[PDB]
RNA sequence: UGGGAGAGGUA
């Protein structure tokens, strides 16, 4: 909607390549009355754009933003949960810790992730069908079989449970799946959550 | 002379379940409402843009009122008598002609009136896909949650939305999986979104129940009536007129697999499979379980019953925190009272 | 000559005085609005 | 857009 355009402006002057530049008006916006826009949309919505802003990998600082700000959520939010609601101060604490650095590193992964892509569609997770372009004539697509259409290779939960049970030792996988996982996909759709959130109040300021 | 009318009808032609006329009709607002704001003089003039030539003539328009603004579009009984009395007081036709230019201020207006007006057309689509068949079973992807709201999509285009507050109480849907719900009753006339789809009603098991069981779907068993505490139990009722076929046997299947099936496709919720019965009284009798029964006083003017019940069944009689009293209410009807 | 002998003129009579067509009632239409002026 | 020369000037 309104968020990946600001996305575009956090790179550096990038070089032009065309014929005569420079519009020289207030068409769409300037470059840095965008970052003034993304200020004045801080004080309400900063957990989407700090989420934002680490999983694009433009400035990567607010990856720890995002970070404290799922643990002070996954704080507020542990007396529904049956596994995490029982466990002493600084132990729920560091496993909250935890489980929120694998759950956003989880939101982050996408195709541009270091050992991610797919391997037969380079990403795009969409391949040729030579046999339907044999008896159509014009060129066809189709999904790519080894990615299933998403283009790259999903974060398994089990890597948080194994960063866990060196910690809690006594947690084994059919009560990771019953009373802790439903609390990591939560914080992953809060994640989510936030990002619309935050794109919704900066479309209501920049309009 | 218009090609361009043609490469409507078969060059810049829509997809193809979406008319031609509404075609015509957005971009005639288009020229209509260009030619508005263009004018200084606040005219409304709305532009009979003639389907089979392309060209048009200008239309500025005139409705039959005795008011005292506009007069650009204030014509009288009396402007009514040069037709002599044969229309309506206050339609909007015309008398005039009047010419057209074309500028960029106009082109970029009419690009907004007309991307308005396909959104609009395409809002008519999605009405049209909603209105052929009016409640089932679906599945789409989300693909973009909200603070209140999860959008989701049918193909084609189309776009669903659960609400917060008629979904699981233990969701959790990551954008990008399949998830199962029932459009029941949408706004067609919504401006935003409009199909609102949920997860936590009583349609939901009943349809669940009805794509599952064939005799659901060919009415040998019936289910009159539904209970629900939203992830965790439930109660449904059942008639039967036919007597070949054990009904709740029938809808547990071999080694409870159908209420297995309800109950992870629901998200763990304890569907209590229960009968219904016609009369009052021995219907809440058979629908209280499992609880015991002592004596019954059956009360018909506000509508509630008195149930004396055993030491030893009160906890699973009233479910955790009044869970069982309670949905055996919404049940029933009868709210229920404590007797022992 | 003046719009003081227009403003007793009633639109009855705009349009049954002779020859002031649909084009003239426009030409004296759009200029007593952006006069302010209404008559009738 | 934005780089390099050359020329002159100010403190
Ligand atoms: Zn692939």
């Amino acid at each position: 909607m309104r968020l990946e355009s600001v996305a575009k402006f956090h790179s550096p002057k990038s070089p032009m390549m065309s014929d005569s530049p420079r519009a020289t008006a207030s068409d769409s916006l300037s470059g840095t009355d965008v970052m003034a826009a993304m200020g004045m949309a801080q004080s309400q919505a900063g957990f989407g754009m700090a989420a934002f802003c680490g999983k694009h990998e433009l400035s990567q600082n607010d990856k720890q933003k995002a970070i404290n700000y799922l643990m002070q959520f996954a704080h507020k939010v542990s007396g529904k949960y049956r596994g995490v609601a029982k466990l002493e101060g600084n132990t729920k604490a560091k496993v909250l810790q935890v489980l929120a650095t694998f759950a956003y590193a989880d939101y982050c992964r996408s195709a541009a992730t270091p050992g991610a892509r797919c391997r037969d569609c380079h990403g795009t997770g969409r391949a040729v069908d030579i046999a339907k372009t044999e008896l159509w004539g014009r060129v066809v697509e189709k999904e790519c079989g080894r990615c299933k259409g998403v283009g790259y290779s999903r974060m398994p939960a089990s890597a948080a449970y194994r960063a866990v049970t060196m910690l809690i030792p006594n947690l084994t996988q059919p009560t990771w799946s019953r009373t802790v996982k439903p609390l990591y996909d939560a914080l992953v759709v809060q994640c989510h959550k936030e990002e619309s959130i935050a794109d919704n109040i900066l479309n209501a300021v920049t309009r | 002379m218009n090609k361009e009318i043609l490469a409507v009808v078969e060059a810049v032609s829509n997809e193809k379940a979406l008319p031609r006329e509404k075609i015509f009709e957005a971009l005639e607002s288009a020229l209509a409402t260009a030619t508005k704001k263009k004018y200084e003089q606040e005219i409304d003039v709305r532009v009979q843009i003639d389907r089979k030539s392309g060209d048009f003539d200008t239309f500025r328009r005139w409705l039959v009122v005795d008011e005292v603004t506009q007069p650009t579009k204030e014509i009288t009984l009396e402007a009514a008598r040069y037709e002599d009395e044969s229309l309506n007081l206050g339609d909007y036709v015309e008398d005039q002609i009047e010419s057209v230019t074309f500028d960029r201020i106009t082109t970029q207006t009419a690009k907004q009136v007309i991307v308005q007006k396909v959104r609009e057309a395409e809002r008519a689509m999605v009405v049209d896909q909603f209105r052929e068949h009016e409640g089932e079973i679906i599945t789409g992807v989300v693909k973009k949650v909200n603070r209140d709201n999860i959008s989701l999509d049918l193909g084609n285009n189309a776009e669903a939305v659960i609400l917060r507050e008629d979904m699981l109480p233990r969701e959790n849907f990551r954008p990008g999986d399949r998830v199962r719900g029932v459009l029941y009753s949408v706004r067609p006339e919504a401006r935003g979104a409009q199909l609102f789809v949920t997860r936590s009603k009583p349609e939901m098991l009943i349809e669940l129940f009805r794509i599952e069981v064939p005799e659901i779907g060919e009415e040998v068993i019936e289910i009159k009536a539904a209970a629900r505490d939203p992830g965790s139990r439930a109660k449904i009722a059942v008639k039967t007129n036919d007597k070949r076929i054990d009904p709740v046997g029938a809808c547990v299947g071999m080694r409870g697999a159908r209420v297995q099936a309800v109950s992870t496709e629901l998200g763990g919720e304890r569907i209590d499979i229960v009968l219904w019965d016609d009369n009052p009284a021995q219907f809440v009798i058979n629908a209280m379980a499992p609880a015991d029964v002592a004596s019954i006083v059956v009360d018909e003017d506000k509508h509630t019953m008195d149930i004396a019940v055993e030491a030893g069944n009160l906890a699973q009689a009233i479910g955790r925190n009044g869970q069982n009293v309670r949905l055996a209410s919404q049940l029933s009807g009868w709210e229920l009272n404590v007797m022992t | 000559h003046y719009i003081g002998d227009l403003v007793q003129r009633t639109e009855v009579e705009l349009l049954k005085t002779p020859n002031l067509g649909k084009k003239s009632l426009t030409e004296i239409k759009d200029v007593l609005a952006s006069r302010g002026l209404s008559l009738g």
